[PDB]
DNA sequence: CGCTCTGCTCCTTCTCCCATCCTCTCGATATGAGATCAACTAG
RNA sequence: AUCGAGAGGA
DNA sequence: CTAGTTGATCTCATATCAGGAGAAGGAGCAGAGCG
Protein backbone atom coordinates (compact mmCIF):
# COMPACT_ATOMS: atom_id res chain seq x y z
CA UNK A 1 0.00 0.00 0.00
CA UNK A 2 1.26 3.40 -1.19
CA UNK A 3 0.76 5.96 1.71
CA UNK A 4 1.70 10.31 0.99
CA UNK A 5 4.64 9.33 1.80
CA UNK A 6 6.09 7.01 -0.83
CA UNK A 7 3.42 9.26 -3.15
CA UNK A 8 4.69 12.06 -2.59
CA UNK A 9 8.27 10.91 -3.01
CA UNK A 10 7.60 9.41 -6.18
CA UNK A 11 6.03 13.09 -7.10
CA UNK A 12 9.20 14.72 -5.51
CA UNK A 13 11.72 12.45 -7.42
CA UNK A 14 10.15 13.44 -10.64
CA UNK A 15 10.27 17.25 -9.60
CA UNK A 16 14.05 17.63 -8.27
CA UNK A 17 15.09 15.63 -11.73
CA UNK A 18 13.20 18.70 -13.20
CA UNK A 19 15.09 20.85 -11.18
CA UNK A 20 18.24 19.85 -12.23
CA UNK A 21 17.56 19.74 -15.66
CA UNK A 22 16.02 23.34 -15.68
CA UNK A 23 19.63 24.50 -13.90
CA UNK A 24 21.66 22.72 -16.58
CA UNK A 25 19.79 24.03 -19.49
CA UNK A 26 20.44 27.43 -17.96
CA UNK A 27 24.18 26.74 -16.82
CA UNK A 28 25.24 25.89 -20.35
CA UNK A 29 23.68 28.94 -22.11
CA UNK A 30 25.88 30.80 -19.67
CA UNK A 31 28.90 28.65 -19.88
CA UNK A 32 28.87 28.06 -23.75
CA UNK A 33 30.13 32.14 -23.54
CA UNK A 34 32.98 31.95 -21.03
CA UNK A 35 31.01 34.36 -18.61
CA UNK A 36 30.22 32.25 -14.86
CA UNK A 37 26.17 32.31 -14.10
CA UNK A 38 24.24 33.02 -10.92
CA UNK A 39 22.43 29.50 -9.63
CA UNK A 40 20.36 31.79 -8.12
CA UNK A 41 18.27 32.54 -10.95
CA UNK A 42 19.25 28.84 -12.37
CA UNK A 43 16.95 27.69 -9.68
CA UNK A 44 12.88 27.66 -10.58
CA UNK A 45 11.59 26.97 -7.37
CA UNK A 46 8.31 27.09 -9.41
CA UNK A 47 8.71 23.82 -10.69
CA UNK A 48 8.68 21.83 -7.08
CA UNK A 49 6.31 24.06 -5.77
CA UNK A 50 3.89 24.06 -8.69
CA UNK A 51 4.23 20.38 -9.60
CA UNK A 52 3.68 19.06 -5.78
CA UNK A 53 0.27 22.22 -5.85
CA UNK A 54 -0.59 20.78 -9.15
CA UNK A 55 -0.54 16.83 -8.18
CA UNK A 56 -2.39 17.28 -4.82
CA UNK A 57 -4.96 19.83 -6.16
CA UNK A 58 -5.64 18.02 -8.80
CA UNK A 59 -5.42 14.18 -7.86
CA UNK A 60 -3.63 13.46 -11.33
CA UNK A 61 -0.60 11.69 -9.95
CA UNK A 62 2.06 13.05 -12.53
CA UNK A 63 3.14 16.30 -14.41
CA UNK A 64 0.51 19.01 -15.45
CA UNK A 65 1.70 17.76 -19.54
CA UNK A 66 1.10 14.35 -19.39
CA UNK A 67 -2.72 14.93 -17.61
CA UNK A 68 -4.28 11.60 -19.94
CA UNK A 69 -1.53 9.43 -19.04
CA UNK A 70 -1.27 10.04 -15.37
CA UNK A 71 -3.35 7.76 -12.80
CA UNK A 72 -6.41 9.98 -11.28
CA UNK A 73 -8.43 9.77 -8.05
CA UNK A 74 -5.48 10.57 -5.85
CA UNK A 75 -5.81 12.97 -3.74
CA UNK A 76 -9.55 13.24 -2.84
CA UNK A 77 -11.51 16.17 -1.25
CA UNK A 78 -12.00 15.47 2.36
CA UNK A 79 -15.84 14.38 3.15
CA UNK A 80 -17.23 16.52 5.51
CA UNK A 81 -20.32 15.14 5.92
CA UNK A 82 -20.29 13.84 9.28
CA UNK A 83 -17.37 12.81 11.66
CA UNK A 84 -17.54 9.29 10.61
CA UNK A 85 -17.53 10.20 6.50
CA UNK A 86 -14.20 12.17 7.06
CA UNK A 87 -12.30 9.13 9.34
CA UNK A 88 -13.64 6.33 6.76
CA UNK A 89 -11.94 8.95 4.01
CA UNK A 90 -8.60 9.15 5.61
CA UNK A 91 -8.67 5.22 5.79
CA UNK A 92 -9.18 4.61 2.61
CA UNK A 93 -7.63 2.38 0.00
CA UNK A 94 -7.84 2.14 -3.66
CA UNK A 95 -6.90 -0.95 -6.02
CA UNK A 96 -5.95 1.03 -9.21
CA UNK A 97 -7.78 -2.15 -11.41
CA UNK A 98 -9.73 0.14 -13.35
CA UNK A 99 -13.54 -0.17 -12.57
CA UNK A 100 -14.46 -1.15 -16.45
CA UNK A 101 -13.20 -4.08 -16.16
CA UNK A 102 -15.52 -7.20 -15.49
CA UNK A 103 -13.84 -9.87 -13.28
CA UNK A 104 -15.02 -10.55 -10.29
CA UNK A 105 -11.52 -12.08 -9.05
CA UNK A 106 -10.11 -8.62 -8.04
CA UNK A 107 -13.44 -7.33 -6.53
CA UNK A 108 -14.07 -10.77 -4.20
CA UNK A 109 -13.50 -10.24 -0.74
CA UNK A 110 -10.20 -12.48 -0.30
CA UNK A 111 -9.63 -14.87 2.91
CA UNK A 112 -6.40 -12.43 3.48
CA UNK A 113 -8.22 -9.34 4.13
CA UNK A 114 -9.45 -10.97 7.63
CA UNK A 115 -8.06 -8.24 10.42
CA UNK A 116 -6.49 -5.76 7.89
CA UNK A 117 -9.13 -4.58 5.62
CA UNK A 118 -13.08 -4.16 6.92
CA UNK A 119 -15.07 -7.05 5.02
CA UNK A 120 -18.54 -4.23 5.00
CA UNK A 121 -17.38 -1.24 3.99
CA UNK A 122 -16.94 -1.01 0.45
CA UNK A 123 -18.99 0.95 -2.00
CA UNK A 124 -21.64 -0.78 -4.11
CA UNK A 125 -21.58 1.11 -7.33
CA UNK A 126 -19.15 0.47 -10.26
CA UNK A 127 -16.25 0.36 -7.95
CA UNK A 128 -17.12 -2.34 -5.35
CA UNK A 129 -14.79 -4.47 -4.35
CA UNK A 130 -12.18 -2.03 -5.36
CA UNK A 131 -12.23 0.60 -3.08
CA UNK A 132 -11.64 -0.37 1.12
CA UNK A 133 -11.29 0.32 4.04
CA UNK A 134 -8.71 -0.71 6.62
CA UNK A 135 -9.64 -2.42 9.58
CA UNK A 136 -9.82 -0.95 13.26
CA UNK A 137 -6.28 -1.86 14.26
CA UNK A 138 -4.60 -2.40 11.21
CA UNK A 139 -1.06 -0.45 10.59
CA UNK A 140 1.18 -0.20 7.67
CA UNK A 141 4.45 -0.12 8.14
CA UNK A 142 6.76 2.85 7.01
CA UNK A 143 9.91 1.22 6.09
CA UNK A 144 13.24 0.79 7.70
CA UNK A 145 16.55 -0.06 6.70
CA UNK A 146 18.01 -4.06 6.57
CA UNK A 147 21.07 -3.07 7.56
CA UNK A 148 21.10 -3.84 11.21
CA UNK A 149 19.81 -7.36 10.23
CA UNK A 150 22.14 -7.89 7.96
CA UNK A 151 24.84 -7.53 10.29
CA UNK A 152 23.23 -9.59 12.74
CA UNK A 153 22.58 -12.41 10.15
CA UNK A 154 26.47 -11.79 9.13
CA UNK A 155 27.57 -12.93 12.69
CA UNK A 156 25.36 -15.22 13.00
CA UNK A 157 25.99 -18.73 11.45
CA UNK A 158 24.40 -17.40 7.99
CA UNK A 159 26.97 -17.99 4.52
CA UNK A 160 27.56 -15.22 2.45
CA UNK A 161 26.25 -16.77 -1.46
CA UNK A 162 29.49 -16.20 -3.26
CA UNK A 163 31.77 -18.13 -0.01
CA UNK A 164 29.49 -21.45 0.15
CA UNK A 165 29.94 -23.53 -2.85
CA UNK A 166 26.42 -25.16 -5.25
CA UNK A 167 26.20 -28.21 -3.44
CA UNK A 168 25.55 -27.08 0.34
CA UNK A 169 22.11 -25.01 -0.91
CA UNK A 170 20.65 -28.37 -1.42
CA UNK A 171 19.83 -29.34 2.74
CA UNK A 172 20.60 -25.29 3.36
CA UNK A 173 17.81 -22.75 4.40
CA UNK A 174 18.04 -20.16 1.69
CA UNK A 175 17.89 -16.46 3.71
CA UNK A 176 15.90 -13.79 1.90
CA UNK A 177 16.34 -10.00 3.11
CA UNK A 178 13.45 -7.21 1.21
CA UNK A 179 13.81 -10.38 -1.59
CA UNK A 180 17.42 -9.85 -2.05
CA UNK A 181 19.08 -13.96 -1.60
CA UNK A 182 21.55 -12.95 1.41
CA UNK A 183 22.82 -16.52 2.35
CA UNK A 184 21.88 -19.92 3.96
CA UNK A 185 21.26 -21.58 7.07
CA UNK A 186 21.76 -24.69 8.52
CA UNK A 187 19.77 -24.68 11.54
CA UNK A 188 16.48 -22.21 10.87
CA UNK A 189 14.76 -23.34 13.61
CA UNK A 190 17.06 -22.05 15.79
CA UNK A 191 17.70 -18.67 13.62
CA UNK A 192 13.75 -17.75 13.81
CA UNK A 193 13.56 -18.42 17.78
CA UNK A 194 16.63 -16.09 17.92
CA UNK A 195 14.86 -13.37 15.54
CA UNK B 1 8.74 11.16 3.94
CA UNK B 2 10.19 14.46 5.58
CA UNK B 3 12.62 13.01 7.84
CA UNK B 4 14.48 10.76 5.14
CA UNK B 5 12.61 10.30 1.89
CA UNK B 6 13.67 14.41 0.59
CA UNK B 7 17.17 13.84 1.63
CA UNK B 8 17.92 10.60 0.47
CA UNK B 9 16.29 11.82 -2.94
CA UNK B 10 18.46 15.11 -2.90
CA UNK B 11 21.45 12.97 -2.41
CA UNK B 12 21.20 9.95 -4.76
CA UNK B 13 21.02 12.80 -7.37
CA UNK B 14 24.16 12.91 -9.40
CA UNK B 15 26.12 15.89 -9.55
CA UNK B 16 26.10 17.74 -12.87
CA UNK B 17 29.30 18.59 -14.60
CA UNK B 18 29.25 20.92 -17.56
CA UNK B 19 31.68 21.72 -20.39
CA UNK B 20 31.95 24.80 -22.41
CA UNK B 21 38.14 24.53 -20.37
CA UNK B 22 36.15 25.24 -17.07
CA UNK B 23 34.03 22.25 -15.38
CA UNK B 24 31.78 22.33 -12.51
CA UNK B 25 30.56 20.41 -10.02
CA UNK B 26 27.29 21.50 -8.42
CA UNK B 27 26.44 19.36 -5.42
CA UNK B 28 24.07 18.91 -3.21
CA UNK B 29 24.38 18.14 0.18
CA UNK B 30 21.90 19.26 2.69
CA UNK B 31 18.28 20.10 3.55
CA UNK B 32 16.30 22.34 5.67
CA UNK B 33 12.63 22.80 6.05
CA UNK B 34 11.35 26.01 8.16
CA UNK B 35 7.64 25.71 9.62
CA UNK B 36 4.55 27.08 7.65
CA UNK B 37 4.55 30.92 7.07
CA UNK B 38 3.24 33.23 4.89
CA UNK B 39 4.93 36.46 4.14
CA UNK B 40 2.94 39.52 3.27
CA UNK B 41 4.12 42.33 0.44
CA UNK B 42 5.79 43.87 3.23
CA UNK B 43 8.14 40.53 4.03
CA UNK B 44 6.75 40.13 7.83
CA UNK B 45 7.38 36.22 7.77
CA UNK B 46 4.41 34.96 10.03
CA UNK B 47 3.59 31.88 10.91
CA UNK B 48 0.78 30.52 8.37
CA UNK B 49 -2.30 28.89 10.93
CA UNK B 50 -4.14 26.26 9.52
CA UNK B 51 -7.56 28.43 9.91
CA UNK B 52 -5.83 31.25 8.23
CA UNK B 53 -5.05 28.99 5.15
CA UNK B 54 -8.73 27.60 5.34
CA UNK B 55 -10.30 31.27 5.11
CA UNK B 56 -7.98 32.57 2.67
CA UNK B 57 -7.66 30.26 0.20
CA UNK B 58 -4.12 29.80 0.61
CA UNK B 59 -1.89 26.71 0.77
CA UNK B 60 -0.41 25.01 3.75
CA UNK B 61 3.46 24.58 3.26
CA UNK B 62 6.79 24.91 3.91
CA UNK B 63 9.75 26.21 2.50
CA UNK B 64 12.55 23.55 1.56
CA UNK B 65 15.88 24.86 1.98
CA UNK B 66 19.15 23.20 0.23
CA UNK B 67 23.33 23.76 0.91
CA UNK B 68 25.02 24.09 -2.50
CA UNK B 69 28.68 23.85 -3.51
CA UNK B 70 30.22 25.23 -7.20
CA UNK B 71 33.18 24.36 -8.07
CA UNK B 72 34.99 25.35 -10.95
CA UNK B 73 38.61 23.83 -12.35
CA UNK B 74 39.61 25.65 -15.81
CA UNK B 75 43.86 25.23 -15.42
CA UNK B 76 46.55 23.47 -13.33
CA UNK B 77 44.01 22.29 -11.06
CA UNK B 78 43.00 24.95 -9.20
CA UNK B 79 39.60 24.52 -7.18
CA UNK B 80 37.55 27.63 -6.95
CA UNK B 81 34.69 25.32 -4.78
CA UNK B 82 32.32 28.00 -3.26
CA UNK B 83 28.90 27.28 -1.03
CA UNK B 84 25.45 28.74 -1.28
CA UNK B 85 24.05 27.91 1.81
CA UNK B 86 20.12 27.78 2.63
CA UNK B 87 19.17 28.03 -0.86
CA UNK B 88 15.50 27.97 -1.39
CA UNK B 89 14.51 25.59 -3.94
CA UNK B 90 10.35 25.41 -3.45
CA UNK B 91 8.02 24.57 -0.92
CA UNK B 92 6.45 21.56 0.45
CA UNK B 93 2.79 20.91 1.20
CA UNK B 94 2.25 20.03 5.10
CA UNK B 95 -0.07 17.55 6.25
CA UNK B 96 -1.89 18.48 9.69
CA UNK B 97 -1.09 17.31 13.12
CA UNK B 98 2.05 16.11 11.76
CA UNK B 99 5.59 16.72 12.97
CA UNK B 100 6.04 19.60 10.87
CA UNK B 101 2.72 21.53 11.36
CA UNK B 102 2.05 24.16 13.39
CA UNK B 103 -0.53 22.27 15.17
CA UNK B 104 1.56 19.51 16.53
CA UNK B 105 1.84 18.48 20.05
CA UNK B 106 -0.59 21.29 21.27
CA UNK B 107 -3.50 20.47 24.05
CA UNK B 108 -6.71 20.49 23.11
CA UNK B 109 -7.16 24.36 24.70
CA UNK B 110 -4.29 25.92 22.33
CA UNK B 111 -6.09 24.15 19.69
CA UNK B 112 -9.39 25.73 20.58
CA UNK B 113 -7.36 28.95 20.81
CA UNK B 114 -6.68 28.58 17.31
CA UNK B 115 -10.39 27.83 16.72
CA UNK B 116 -9.51 24.03 15.77
CA UNK B 117 -11.26 21.20 16.39
CA UNK B 118 -9.63 18.79 19.08
CA UNK B 119 -11.02 15.80 17.73
CA UNK B 120 -9.92 16.72 14.25
CA UNK B 121 -7.49 13.99 13.22
CA UNK B 122 -5.52 15.76 10.48
CA UNK B 123 -3.87 13.51 8.03
CA UNK B 124 -4.26 15.84 4.80
CA UNK B 125 -3.55 18.81 3.29
CA UNK B 126 -4.72 22.50 2.39
CA UNK B 127 -4.25 23.17 -1.16
CA UNK B 128 -5.51 26.53 -2.14
CA UNK B 129 -8.05 26.50 1.27
CA UNK B 130 -9.51 22.80 -0.08
CA UNK B 131 -8.39 20.14 2.29
CA UNK B 132 -6.93 17.18 0.35
CA UNK B 133 -6.73 13.74 1.49
CA UNK B 134 -4.13 10.77 -0.11
CA UNK B 135 -5.57 7.52 -1.06
CA UNK B 136 -3.68 4.57 -0.39
CA UNK C 1 -2.48 -26.07 -36.04
CA UNK C 2 -2.68 -29.71 -35.23
CA UNK C 3 -3.07 -30.63 -38.90
CA UNK C 4 -0.58 -28.05 -39.76
CA UNK C 5 2.03 -30.08 -37.70
CA UNK C 6 0.70 -33.49 -38.47
CA UNK C 7 1.70 -32.72 -42.16
CA UNK C 8 5.15 -31.02 -40.72
CA UNK C 9 5.59 -34.34 -38.80
CA UNK C 10 5.04 -36.65 -41.93
CA UNK C 11 7.60 -34.11 -44.11
CA UNK C 12 10.17 -34.73 -41.40
CA UNK C 13 9.21 -38.48 -41.74
CA UNK C 14 9.39 -39.37 -45.05
CA UNK C 15 12.63 -38.09 -45.98
CA UNK C 16 14.36 -39.48 -42.93
CA UNK C 17 12.57 -43.26 -44.04
CA UNK C 18 14.12 -42.11 -47.40
CA UNK C 19 17.72 -41.70 -46.02
CA UNK C 20 17.10 -45.11 -44.41
CA UNK C 21 16.16 -46.70 -46.88
CA UNK C 22 17.89 -47.64 -50.31
CA UNK C 23 17.92 -45.79 -53.79
CA UNK C 24 16.33 -48.87 -55.40
CA UNK C 25 14.50 -51.83 -53.47
CA UNK C 26 16.40 -54.67 -53.46
CA UNK C 27 12.81 -57.35 -54.04
CA UNK C 28 13.60 -60.63 -52.51
CA UNK C 29 11.98 -62.75 -55.40
CA UNK C 30 8.52 -64.48 -53.60
CA UNK C 31 9.61 -68.10 -52.42
CA UNK C 32 7.20 -70.59 -54.20
CA UNK C 33 5.96 -73.27 -51.73
CA UNK C 34 7.35 -76.55 -52.31
CA UNK C 35 4.44 -78.74 -53.68
CA UNK C 36 4.46 -80.87 -50.23
CA UNK C 37 3.21 -77.53 -48.64
CA UNK C 38 -0.18 -78.25 -46.60
CA UNK C 39 -0.48 -74.61 -46.26
CA UNK C 40 -3.82 -73.49 -47.81
CA UNK C 41 -3.48 -70.91 -50.39
CA UNK C 42 0.64 -71.25 -49.64
CA UNK C 43 0.79 -69.28 -53.03
CA UNK C 44 -1.03 -66.36 -52.09
CA UNK C 45 1.09 -63.15 -51.53
CA UNK C 46 -1.59 -61.27 -49.70
CA UNK C 47 0.22 -60.20 -46.73
CA UNK C 48 3.28 -58.45 -47.25
CA UNK C 49 6.53 -59.47 -46.93
CA UNK C 50 5.36 -63.30 -45.18
CA UNK C 51 7.22 -66.11 -46.40
CA UNK C 52 5.46 -69.56 -47.25
CA UNK C 53 8.30 -70.77 -44.75
CA UNK C 54 7.38 -68.62 -42.10
CA UNK C 55 3.85 -70.28 -42.47
CA UNK C 56 5.29 -73.76 -42.12
CA UNK C 57 6.80 -72.98 -39.09
CA UNK C 58 3.66 -71.64 -37.54
CA UNK C 59 1.81 -74.42 -38.55
CA UNK C 60 3.84 -76.39 -37.13
CA UNK C 61 4.07 -74.71 -33.81
CA UNK C 62 -0.07 -75.54 -34.64
CA UNK C 63 1.02 -79.08 -34.78
CA UNK C 64 2.68 -79.01 -31.61
CA UNK C 65 -0.22 -77.12 -29.75
CA UNK C 66 -2.62 -79.33 -31.12
CA UNK C 67 -0.60 -82.77 -30.25
CA UNK C 68 -0.20 -81.15 -26.48
CA UNK C 69 -3.93 -80.23 -26.38
CA UNK C 70 -4.61 -84.21 -27.77
CA UNK C 71 -2.44 -85.71 -25.36
CA UNK C 72 -3.83 -83.45 -22.51
CA UNK C 73 -7.56 -84.47 -23.84
CA UNK C 74 -6.39 -88.06 -25.32
CA UNK C 75 -7.96 -87.12 -28.75
CA UNK C 76 -8.16 -90.32 -30.74
CA UNK C 77 -8.24 -89.63 -34.44
CA UNK C 78 -5.11 -88.03 -35.85
CA UNK C 79 -5.74 -86.62 -39.02
CA UNK C 80 -7.89 -84.07 -37.67
CA UNK C 81 -4.65 -83.31 -35.99
CA UNK C 82 -3.28 -81.82 -39.17
CA UNK C 83 -6.15 -80.72 -40.76
CA UNK C 84 -7.18 -78.53 -38.05
CA UNK C 85 -3.64 -76.91 -37.85
CA UNK C 86 -3.74 -76.33 -41.67
CA UNK C 87 -7.13 -74.67 -40.88
CA UNK C 88 -6.15 -72.67 -38.19
CA UNK C 89 -3.51 -71.56 -40.12
CA UNK C 90 -5.67 -70.72 -43.20
CA UNK C 91 -8.06 -68.82 -40.94
CA UNK C 92 -5.34 -67.15 -39.44
CA UNK C 93 -3.84 -65.59 -42.70
CA UNK C 94 -7.35 -64.79 -44.38
CA UNK C 95 -7.89 -62.82 -41.20
CA UNK C 96 -4.80 -60.67 -40.57
CA UNK C 97 -3.34 -58.50 -43.10
CA UNK C 98 0.65 -57.38 -41.30
CA UNK C 99 3.01 -59.99 -40.96
CA UNK C 100 3.76 -59.08 -37.19
CA UNK C 101 0.18 -58.96 -36.90
CA UNK C 102 -0.19 -62.20 -38.45
CA UNK C 103 2.61 -64.07 -36.28
CA UNK C 104 0.87 -62.24 -32.99
CA UNK C 105 -2.27 -63.85 -33.86
CA UNK C 106 -1.06 -67.63 -34.67
CA UNK C 107 0.65 -66.64 -30.70
CA UNK C 108 -2.33 -66.25 -29.37
CA UNK C 109 -4.09 -68.67 -30.63
CA UNK C 110 -0.91 -71.19 -29.37
CA UNK C 111 -1.54 -69.78 -25.86
CA UNK C 112 -5.21 -70.40 -26.37
CA UNK C 113 -4.90 -73.82 -27.00
CA UNK C 114 -2.07 -74.29 -24.67
CA UNK C 115 -4.47 -73.36 -22.30
CA UNK C 116 -7.44 -75.32 -23.39
CA UNK C 117 -4.84 -78.65 -23.04
CA UNK C 118 -4.53 -77.47 -19.22
CA UNK C 119 -7.78 -77.10 -18.64
CA UNK C 120 -8.38 -80.76 -19.71
C1' DC D 1 9.00 -31.60 -65.07
C1' DG D 2 9.00 -26.71 -64.68
C1' DC D 3 5.94 -23.28 -63.91
C1' DT D 4 1.56 -21.30 -62.73
C1' DC D 5 -2.93 -21.04 -60.29
C1' DT D 6 -5.22 -21.10 -57.07
C1' DG D 7 -6.39 -22.30 -52.26
C1' DC D 8 -5.93 -23.39 -47.62
C1' DT D 9 -5.22 -22.69 -43.01
C1' DC D 10 -2.84 -19.42 -39.92
C1' DC D 11 -0.66 -15.54 -37.98
C1' DT D 12 -0.83 -10.39 -37.86
C1' DT D 13 -3.14 -5.99 -37.94
C1' DC D 14 -6.52 -3.27 -37.01
C1' DT D 15 -10.76 -1.44 -35.79
C1' DC D 16 -14.81 -1.61 -33.05
C1' DC D 17 -17.49 -2.02 -28.59
C1' DC D 18 -18.07 -2.02 -23.64
C1' DA D 19 -26.66 0.06 -19.39
C1' DT D 20 -29.77 4.22 -18.34
C1' DC D 21 -30.73 8.42 -16.08
C1' DC D 22 -29.79 12.03 -12.18
C1' DT D 23 -26.92 15.36 -8.30
C1' DC D 24 -22.85 17.80 -6.46
C1' DT D 25 -17.84 19.76 -6.04
C1' DC D 26 -13.27 20.92 -7.79
C1' DG D 27 -9.14 22.46 -11.02
C1' DA D 28 -7.70 24.36 -15.46
C1' DT D 29 -8.56 27.25 -19.38
C1' DA D 30 -0.38 46.79 -31.47
C1' DT D 31 -0.06 51.12 -34.41
C1' DG D 32 0.54 54.07 -37.97
C1' DA D 33 2.08 55.44 -42.97
C1' DG D 34 1.21 54.82 -47.74
C1' DA D 35 -1.60 53.20 -51.65
C1' DT D 36 -6.14 52.20 -53.95
C1' DC D 37 -10.52 52.88 -54.73
C1' DA D 38 -15.03 54.47 -54.12
C1' DA D 39 -18.14 58.14 -52.86
C1' DC D 40 -18.73 62.15 -52.41
C1' DT D 41 -18.24 67.29 -52.68
C1' DA D 42 -18.08 70.56 -54.24
C1' DG D 43 -15.49 74.02 -58.52
C1' A E 1 -19.02 29.22 -20.00
C1' U E 2 -16.21 24.91 -21.67
C1' C E 3 -13.29 20.75 -20.61
C1' G E 4 -11.69 17.21 -17.50
C1' A E 5 -11.66 14.86 -12.91
C1' G E 6 -13.71 13.02 -8.57
C1' A E 7 -17.56 11.75 -5.17
C1' G E 8 -22.42 10.25 -4.91
C1' G E 9 -27.98 8.68 -6.02
C1' A E 10 -31.70 5.00 -8.33
C1' DC F 1 -16.46 67.90 -67.08
C1' DT F 2 -13.42 67.74 -62.93
C1' DA F 3 -10.16 68.18 -59.24
C1' DG F 4 -10.15 68.03 -53.80
C1' DT F 5 -12.00 65.73 -49.25
C1' DT F 6 -13.64 61.33 -46.66
C1' DG F 7 -13.92 56.61 -45.39
C1' DA F 8 -12.79 51.58 -45.86
C1' DT F 9 -9.37 48.20 -46.69
C1' DC F 10 -4.75 46.05 -47.48
C1' DT F 11 0.27 45.94 -47.03
C1' DC F 12 4.18 46.57 -44.59
C1' DA F 13 7.15 47.70 -41.08
C1' DT F 14 9.20 48.71 -36.51
C1' DA F 15 12.33 43.53 -31.29
C1' DT F 16 13.70 40.53 -28.84
C1' DC F 17 -0.70 -6.64 -15.74
C1' DA F 18 -6.59 -9.04 -15.17
C1' DG F 19 -10.05 -7.32 -23.09
C1' DG F 20 -12.09 -9.50 -26.47
C1' DA F 21 -13.97 -10.58 -31.02
C1' DG F 22 -14.19 -10.53 -35.51
C1' DA F 23 -12.86 -9.27 -40.38
C1' DA F 24 -9.19 -8.22 -43.89
C1' DG F 25 -4.20 -9.08 -45.75
C1' DG F 26 -0.15 -11.46 -46.52
C1' DA F 27 2.73 -15.85 -46.06
C1' DG F 28 4.19 -20.12 -46.82
C1' DC F 29 3.12 -24.70 -48.19
C1' DA F 30 0.57 -28.14 -50.76
C1' DG F 31 -1.02 -29.79 -54.49
C1' DA F 32 -3.24 -29.99 -59.12
C1' DG F 33 -2.74 -29.36 -63.98
C1' DC F 34 -0.85 -28.36 -68.24
C1' DG F 35 2.84 -26.64 -71.34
Amino acid sequence: LDLAGPLLAFLFRGMFKNLLKEVRIYAQKFIDRGKDFNLELAIKTRIISDGLKYSLATGNWGDQKKAHQARAGVSQVLNRLTFASTLSHLRRLNSPIGRDGKLAKPRQLHNTLWGMVCPAETPEGHAVGLVKNLALMAYISVGSQPSPILEFLEEWSMENLEEISPAAIADATKIFVNGCWVGIHKDPEQLMNTL
Amino acid sequence: FIQMSVQRIVEDAPPIDLQAPPRYLLKFEQIYLSKPTHWERDGAPSPMMPNEARLRNLTYSAPLYVDITKTVIKEGEEQLQTQHQKTFIGKIPIMLRSTYCLLNGLTDRDLCELNECPLDPGGYFIINGSEKVLIA
Amino acid sequence: RDEAHKREWNLFYQKQMQLRKGKDPKIEEFVPPDENCPLKEASSRRIPRLTVKAREHCLRLLEEALSSNRQSTRTADEADLRAKAVELEHETFRNAKVANLYKASVLKKVADIHRASKDG
